[PDB]
């Protein structure tokens, strides 16, 4: 088409981006909490039946050995965005033989979202991303928005009850947390809105520390759930 | 691995027939892979909980704590809480309970766990009240209240305020037990108050 | 250059020498000629150093992306196909004599990829200037289903033969032993020639070349 | 403003044209069921030939993406054939490029990404067909996956597509609650009886197509009329 | 409490489901379970009866496209 | 969901412009194709709109290849475009692989082209449905039908156009699988004449062809004598039915 | 390089030496010149190893896709046609001769020789490679109509042995492959199973 489908409304707002935000807010809950020694990205991975093999489509995906990424919104849009983020990280490594800094990766994913907001025949991505990373010797948690705007967060939540999750994180969160404690906080925040018994499979969590980002296995998530019950 | 499983079903059969042999085999397994050891610790702790023996299981805590935390699962708070709750549902007033709880709390402090530490401190004030150490119960409860007020959960808060109310009812008459009970009721009015907590309040 | 590889019972062992000669002079003494393609795949490089480096880096990045997509451990067949197809695309102008070797789910594999894109899946390969001597050693004392230590010694002997009997070959020997479980990267495995052990200190006094100008700049920390 | 093309986000999300693609998939009129056992994966599908003039050998919703991967298509038949050709091309390209057979999960990921591009761009429509892929993975066993026109590609233990998708899913749900360790005959019988119960029809060997992949024989085989009749007769006797 | 259930019912499995159903819906579920028991000529309601009644009554399952989440 | 583009789904999940293309298809006169045991026979009820045209002035039977012949129904411009597309597909197949394109493969390729045009809104669906027919010694006699939506289905006897249902009943009243082409030609002429609506169209010509073993797997127009004999058979059948 | 493919009633048999020289040095001593294409079609490669491998992979991809599309086993003539199109289009880029040979249900037992240049011609028996000439006259003398399976195997072994023994650029082991209804059966003549003369 070549004509942008995201245009300013008579009130100076991009209604297309607002509707993408609504689609995101209608997505599955997800929480990201950065501790003193790492970050945790937890998310609701509830299926609609036990037929769904909850081991093939992963809600939390790694993009580099020190960067992981979870989302809230459209699964297919998340897939394309994670693929693009992986490609951007590989290009950065190839140019500079050094793992891409988390800030740069979120910047480039945000640029991709912005150019899909601006381009002609396309639609804004209906996902909000929650990149986590351990570049340098510091943990980074970034939220990237369908508008292409990225915010650094100490801890945040996005999904169905994201306002309630953010209030809960404000009450429960402190700068002195430690990774195994931030995991507890993240699972507790997810439980704050979870509708039903929280099994070790219908939830997914991924940590990111000095060793590198890794998606906790259902066994470890089960142990955390048992400690949190 | 295969030998571990074989001896696990051997312990199950001896649980069915004569529990003592199974319990001894579980101790043998523990003395003797990390999954096998932790699992066997779990079953033998449950068995001691069922049989009512307390000194042996306290010695088990003392023994495991170092190896428990070192071998694997820095989230070993799982096992620590499990064994403490086995004690404390097998309440026996053996005296060693307070020392075990304090040791577990110090281990949690070293591990930097905070909610585990706070839950253990709450049930520790419960133990102090049950063992009549009212002054220590009051001090620890006040510290725990000051922590849980800033870290807002309101549930352990209501529990701790109820324990403080009972302690004041036992010791300092009822110009302070009434105030603590009022604080507990007000804090509980802002949360669901699961049936156990609501019945304790009432 | 002298790179080689041999598949033993439980896996593979790769071995490269250490030297880079820009022309006919020893430019480097500790050049790393074994490149990380994947956790279970390593590739020895020979020929144009930059060309081999960038080829292996590009394929390693492609395989990292592929592994991230799949969720499975990459395969030496995939690595070899990528290398051969790209080297064929660039009409032998991407000069990179490669000895690729890995251990995927389907056992250990060892390929020898040539600059023009031709590949050979052989139990033992040798490439580079000292390839002739290394293959002499392999044909001389290679037998199927070797053990870890004897395969290590065989590759060390082959690379040492290349180093000694070939000009422009390495100083030290680097090895990489890949198995289903371990990925040892012995760098250096040995140092057949260390240095000439310079005699006593012969430095001049403190201050022997004065200056025309001085521009000390106390930059801020 | 515009629920006429995908790229509008009616003002709560709700990609209406993608929902309409799902409605088209249902409107196709047929039903297909897929199950996986301990070592086998099976896909049955209703076969309707309401003419007696149709060859009845070209009326097939079972396709062979590659020698080791099969699929059953539901919904618009033209879109089904187009997506099947795309899947075959992607599988062949993967084999040529990487040197080993494409996994079923990766194939469904490719087709799901293509469908996602259709939903992302406004020029296209999300073609209204549901693909169910079957294969034997070297480590994960009998993989069974299902891709949909929105780009969703979750892998299933047992799924269904078509007009009776919900009832078939409920029946397979009930069956998989208990003793999901199914032999080849058990899983074939489960699929066939699921379809028969949901459609309230006693199946002749004619009006169903069955495709099977087993670990021992990891080659997508379309069972013949005789084999389908043998399975149906055994089902009736039991 | 007014009915006579078999000891194998375990209403907890039915309670712990993600369905927005009213008290009238719960009464309908129990009533249909009793109706199935009468149909099979039994005066004790079984887990089979409750399963069938719940699946017959709470049939709201439709749509909820998976790509929105 | 409007019906102004093929890229738009109806609220019912039904692309309406493809259905309008099909509506345009079922306005052409008629075209039957019967797959005998040793060949395929096409017949078209070519309506001479005016007597000014020459016989064969609007050929709806095209030779897509040596062994493949198509009968079209609908927009003649779109039908000719699809015939050219199929011709170039067959030529490309022969040049690339070196042997005559199988009819099933050619039908699949052309149907996928039709689907390519029914997908997007930058173009419109073809307004013609066609039947392909071929005979080969090693593959038998094959007849396929492709519609504006791009749905290629094999048939033993198929009919497109206005009176497709009437032609379908007339064809069902045959033992096609066991007849010979030399007789299926007469049967096709009879079916054309029966389904033709004299009071509605009046002027009428019958355009026949077959591809079979008697033609060595080659598509040809029916010889004049055979066509005249089949036409006489149809006339006498109509007379007998009237009597 | 030395490659032969000889036809018999009901199938074909292919054979090749296992040498690959980059000059006067044997880069590969046990090369596998025979390359399966789909299931029964095989190609014997000669000339530029890189070009031969690339064209073999491309034709394998094309023929696999074609067979999947047609839902039928590909024809040996079709595989030879693909090879010939590729070679004839890229004559100047490629330096690769090939011998396609195999079995298909329609006209089973086929041998086509696509030399460098890209001309496809069927033959009863086809010869190729650097060592082709040294045995091409011998095979012309010793070939006769009506060869059976094992007699074709012996003929191929003898011809390849002579070519290998008289050709510097050919040597190693003799890899043979018989294709027919049942399928493909491979074998290797290593050191003594290779026939010897004088």
């Amino acid at each position: 088409y070549s004509f942008s489908l995201t245009t300013f409304s008579p009130s100076g707002k991009l209604v297309q981006i607002e509707y993408a935000l609504a689609a995101v807010a209608g997505g599955a809950p997800s929480v990201g909490i950065k501790a003193a020694n790492g970050v945790v990205l937890a998310t609701e991975k509830k299926q609609k039946s036990i037929l769904y093999d909850e081991r093939s489509v992963h809600k939390v995906e790694p993009i580099t050995k020190h960067i992981g990424l979870v989302y809230s919104g459209m699964g297919p849009d998340y897939r394309v965005l994670v693929h693009r983020a992986r490609k951007l990280a590989q290009q950065y490594y190839l140019v500079y033989q050094e793992p891409i800094p988390t800030a740069q990766l979120v910047q480039r994913v945000a640029s991709v979202m912005q150019e899909y907001t601006q381009s002609g025949g396309v639609r804004p991505f209906g996902v909000s991303l929650l990149i986590c990373g351990w570049n340098e010797g510091r943990p980074y948690l970034f939220q990237s928005d369908p508008s292409g705007a990225y915010f650094a967060w100490k801890a945040t939540a996005m999904g169905k009850n994201y306002v309630n999750g953010k209030t809960f994180l404000e009450k429960r969160y402190n700068e002195d947390l430690e990774l195994e404690d931030a995991i507890h906080t993240a699972i507790l925040t997810l439980k704050e809105s979870f509708e039903g018994q929280m099994t070790e499979d219908n939830i997914e969590v991924g940590i990111c520390n000095e060793a590198g980002f890794r998606r906790l296995t259902p066994t470890e998530v089960k142990d955390y759930l048992a400690a949190i019950a | 691995a295969a030998a571990a499983v074989v001896e696990f079903q051997r312990a199950q059969s001896l649980l069915s027939t004569d529990r003592e042999a199974s319990i001894d085999i579980l101790h043998s397994i523990v003395k003797r892979a990390v999954q096998v050891k932790e699992q066997s610790i779990l079953e033998l702790g449950s068995l001691l909980a069922k049989t009512g023996q307390a000194a042996e299981l306290g010695g088990l805590l003392k023994y495991v704590r170092p190896f428990l935390n070192s071998i694997s699962k820095a989230k070993a708070a799982r096992l620590v809480r499990s064994l403490l709750d086995l004690f404390l549902d097998m309440e026996a007033a053996t005296g060693q309970e307070v020392e075990l709880c304090l040791e577990c709390i110090e281990w949690a402090k070293s591990e930097k766990r905070t909610f585990l530490r706070q839950a253990l401190e709450a049930r520790l004030v419960s133990l102090y009240f049950d063992t009549k150490r009212y002054q220590e119960a009051l001090h620890l409860g006040s510290q725990l209240l000051r922590e849980l007020k800033k870290m807002d959960d309101k549930a352990l808060l209501v529990e701790v305020q109820l324990l403080e109310s009972k302690t004041y009812h036992a010791l300092s008459n009822l110009p302070k037990a009434r105030a603590a009970l009022t604080s507990a009721r007000t804090t509980a009015n802002a949360i669901y108050c699961p049936p156990k907590l609501q019945a304790t309040l009432d | 250059t002298t790179i080689a590889g041999v598949v033993y019972k439980d896996g593979i062992v790769l071995g490269a020498d250490t030297r880079a000669t820009e022309g006919m002079v020893v430019a480097d003494k500790n050049c790393s000629k074994i490149h990380f393609i994947s956790p279970n795949i390593y590739c020895c490089g020979a020929g144009t150093a930059a060309d081999t480096d960038m080829t292996t880096q590009l394929i390693s990045s492609n395989l990292e992306l592929h592994s991230l997509s799949t969720g499975r451990l990459p395969r030496v067949v995939t690595a070899n196909r990528m290398l051969k197809q790209m080297l064929f695309r660039y009409q032998g102008y991407i000069g990179a004599a490669l000895v690729l070797g890995g251990v995927d789910v389907t056992g250990p594999h060892l390929y020898s990829i040539y600059p023009h894109g031709s590949t050979d899946k052989l139990p033992y390969v040798t490439m580079g200037s000292g390839s002739l001597a290394a293959m002499a050693v392999f044909e001389d004392k290679f037998r199927p289903d070797m053990e870890e230590e004897e395969a290590k010694n065989l590759v060390s002997e082959a690379i040492a033969a290349g180093i000694f009997n070939d000009l422009g070959s390495g100083s030290n020997i680097d090895l990489c032993v890949i198995s289903k479980n371990k990925l040892d990267f012995l760098r250096p495995y040995t140092v057949p020639n260390k240095k000439g052990t310079r005699l006593g200190r012969y430095r001049c006094e403190k201050g022997t070349t004065a200056v025309l100008t001085e521009k000390i700049t106390p930059l801020e920390i | 403003g515009f629920d006429r093309h995908i790229t509008i986000f009616s003002p709560e999300g709700r990609l209406y044209q993608v929902e309409y693609a799902f409605k088209a998939i249902n409107q196709g009129g047929l039903t297909s069921v897929a199950v996986r056992g301990k070592d086998c994966a099976v896909i049955v599908t209703q076969k309707k030939v309401p003419d007696k003039l149709l060859d009845s050998s070209t009326v097939t919703h079972l396709f062979k993406i590659t020698e080791n991967i099969g699929c059953v298509m539901t919904g618009m038949t033209a879109d089904s054939r187009s997506q099947v050709q795309r899947a075959r091309y992607e599988a062949a390209n993967w084999k040529y490029k990487y040197g080993y057979e494409i996994p079923v999960d990766m194939l469904c990921k490719r087709i799901a990404d293509i469908s996602q591009v259709y939903t992302q761009n406004a020029e296209m429509r999300p073609l209204g067909c549901c693909m169910i892929l079957i294969g034997i993975d070297e480590e994960q066993g009998p993989q069974v996956y299902k891709c949909d026109p929105a780009g969703y590609y979750c892998g299933f233990k047992a799924t269904a597509a078509g007009v009776k998708q919900t009832e078939s899913t409920s029946f397979l749900e009930k069956k998989v609650k208990k003793k999901f360790d199914w032999t080849f005959e058990q899983t074939v019988e489960t699929a066939i009886t699921c379809l028969s119960t949901v459609l309230s029809i006693d199946f002749k060997p004619s009006e169903i197509e069955v495709g099977v992949v087993t670990v021992e024989n990891p080659k997508f085989r379309i069972l013949t009329e005789a084999e389908i009749d043998a399975h149906l007769v055994a089902l009736a006797e039991r | 409490s007014k009915m006579n259930l078999s000891e194998e019912v375990d209403l907890e499995d039915y309670v712990a489901r993600p369905d927005k159903i009213s008290g009238a819906d719960i009464n309908s579920i129990c009533q249909e379970s009793g109706m199935l028991a009468v149909r099979e000529n039994r005066y004790i309601v079984l887990a089979k009866d409750f399963e069938k009644a719940y699946k017959t009554v709470i049939k709201k399952d439709e749509q909820e496209h998976e790509f929105y989440k | 969901g409007y019906d102004l583009s093929a890229s738009t789904f109806s609220p019912d999940g039904r692309v309406f412009q493809v259905e309008y293309a099909m509506k345009a298809v079922e306005n052409s006169s008629t075209a039957i194709g019967i797959r005998c045991k040793d060949g395929v026979v096409f017949g078209v009820e070519k309506l001479v709109l005016s007597k000014l045209y020459e016989e064969g002035s609007n050929k709806r039977l095209f030779n897509v290849d040596r062994h493949v012949g198509m009968a079209v129904a609908g927009l003649l411009a779109d039908a000719r475009s699809l015939a050219d597309i199929a011709r170039e597909e067959a030529s490309n197949f022969r040049s690339n692989f070196g042997y005559n394109i199988p009819l099933k493969h050619l039908a699949d390729r052309v149907a996928m082209y039709v689907h390519a045009y029914t997908l997007y809104s930058a173009v419109r669906p073809f307004g013609c449905s066609f039947m392909l027919g071929s005979y080969s010694v090693n593959d038998g006699a094959q007849l396929y039908m492709i519609d504006p939506s791009g749905v290629s289905y094999g048939y033993w006897g198929c009919a497109i156009g206005k009176a497709r249902q009437a032609a379908k009943t007339e064809i069902e009243k045959l033992q096609m699988k066991e007849m010979t082409c030399r007789d299926i030609v007469k049967e096709v002429a009879k079916i054309i004449y029966i389904v033709h609506d004299e009071v509605k169209d009046k002027a009428f010509e019958l355009e026949l062809s077959w591809v079979g073993e008697l033609t060595n797997g080659r598509h040809e127009i029916v010889p004049k004598d055979i066509r005249e004999e089949a036409e006489k058979y149809a006339k006498e059948s109509l007379k007998e039915e009237d009597e | 390089t030395t490659i032969m493919a000889v036809q018999f009633d009901g199938g074909v048999v292919l054979g090749a030496d296992s040498r690959t020289t980059t000059g006067s040095y044997i880069a590969n001593r046990v090369t596998d010149k025979l390359t399966p294409i789909h299931d029964r079609i095989f190609c014997c490669r000669s000339g530029s190893a890189a070009d031969t491998q690339a064209v073999a992979d491309a034709v394998t991809y094309q023929l696999g896709f074609h067979s999947i599309e047609l839902n039928e086993p590909p024809l040996v003539h079709t595989a030879a046609s693909l090879f010939k199109e590729m070679c004839y289009r890229y004559r100047e880029d490629l330096m690769a001769g090939i011998i396609i040979a195999g079995w298909d249900p329609q006209e089973g037992g086929q041998v086509y020789s696509v030399p460098m240049g890209g001309m496809m011609v069927r033959q009863s028996f086809a010869i190729g490679g650097s060592g082709s000439s040294y045995i091409y006259g011998y095979v012309d003398a010793t070939y006769r109509e009506g060869m059976t399976k094992e007699e074709c195997l012996q003929f191929t072994a003898n011809a390849l042995a002579l070519a290998m023994e008289r050709d510097g650029s050919s040597g190693g082991v003799i890899r043979l492959a018989a294709i027919a209804e049942s399928g493909v059966e491979r074998q290797v003549l290593l050191g003594d199973q290779i026939p010897k003369f004088a």
